């Protein structure tokens, strides 16, 4: 049930902490990294941190955070890309994406776009 | 044989590649990252933000002195070949 | 691109190797010595008594299995290339 | 001065030890791979282990030892072969040489030839 969103840019994974901040992190011993994703609508998710209690959201700025509020920015499209990733795009800014820099810190959505590497997510189970 | 006919072409690269460090017996980190995007760059069609060079360095270092050799560069090979292909399935 | 069409043989020899041990993913040793026995035997005109081997199994068990793996295939290579190479000056 | 006989099968030098036995070791911190070759004539030498005040000699039945007393069997020919390497072949014994196993043990000199690799030994500076 629980996924891991492995980012193909260094090899880190989504971890999304309590206190709202978010980051990649490459040892799975890490229980933050353990992510569920609620369908909202066919093709539209939800990821919501399964020991964070939070949901990652967008803010119209770029930065990447988790919200304790569903909101219009935790909505995210999933899909699936020819290279067998999932390219997750904001709901609330169809022009921005999800992505994890390789320094293992998100990477600013207003930085986003096809053909980058930190926009492929893999969801691991956990 | 196969192998045979790879370590005559290996040998020849690697000597070839470390003649831009200013030598020919080593590699100074961008000559590795030349190999990939030239070499590789059919196979690995990735890189971009330097996601699998992150990795390499740290494998291929062995001595400690950012100093390649033929020990680590048949090693920055196969890390590149399975790395990539095994970037999806991670533990 | 060379180490492109290297990468497509080594990948392939070394899956027809692994057939030997059962499946096509590991080595057992022997299909080791096969490969420096008909790949590298043009190279390496030695062995006999078995010097290398006795090297190469040193660093090939990294896992500490006796498994063999595409990460140590290609450091292997370079295991034996070197080894007999730097043999004639040691420290 | 002292040499150190690196034998191409396993990549060991000889060993010289002060009771008398020999053997081959990998460790370069060993002080006991030191031996200084004796030239007795041209072609012949007499190898003697500096740290051991022993002389390398071959016996009749084909072991190696060190003797404390230069004998007949401690004569070498010196010969230097095709691939950079030095054979010693037994004065007295012209058909047997000196050998090291990939053990890390001596090789009988009856058990020796021309073509194997523990014969083949380069004289490195110490």
């Amino acid at each position: 049930d629980p996924k891991r969103l492995y980012c193909k840019n260094g090899g880190f994974f989504l971890r999304i902490h309590p206190d709202g901040r978010v980051d990649g992190v490459r040892e799975k011993s890490d229980p933050h990294i353990k992510l569920q994703l609620q369908a909202e609508e066919r093709g539209v998710v939800s990821i919501k941190g399964v020991s964070a209690n939070r949901y990652l959201a967008m803010k119209e700025d770029g930065r990447l955070l988790a919200s304790k509020s569903v909101t219009d920015e935790c909505f995210f499209f999933e899909r699936l890309e020819s290279n067998n990733y999932n390219t997750y795009r904001s709901r609330k800014y169809t022009s921005w994406y999800v992505a994890l820099k390789r320094t293992g810190q998100y990477k600013l959505g207003s930085k986003t776009g096809p053909g980058q590497k930190a926009i492929l997510f893999l969801p691991m189970s956990a | 044989s196969e192998l045979e006919k790879a370590m005559v072409a290996l040998i020849d690269v690697f000597h070839q590649y470390s003649g831009r460090e200013g030598d020919k017996h080593k590699l100074k980190k961008s000559e590795l990252k030349e190999l990939i995007n030239n070499e590789l760059s059919h196979f690995l069609e990735e890189i971009k933000e330097q996601e699998v060079v992150d990795k390499v360095m740290e494998t291929l270092d062995n001595d400690g002195d950012g100093e390649c050799d033929f020990q680590e560069f048949m090693a920055f090979v196969a890390m590149v070949t399975t790395a990539c292909h095994e970037f999806f399935e991670h533990e």
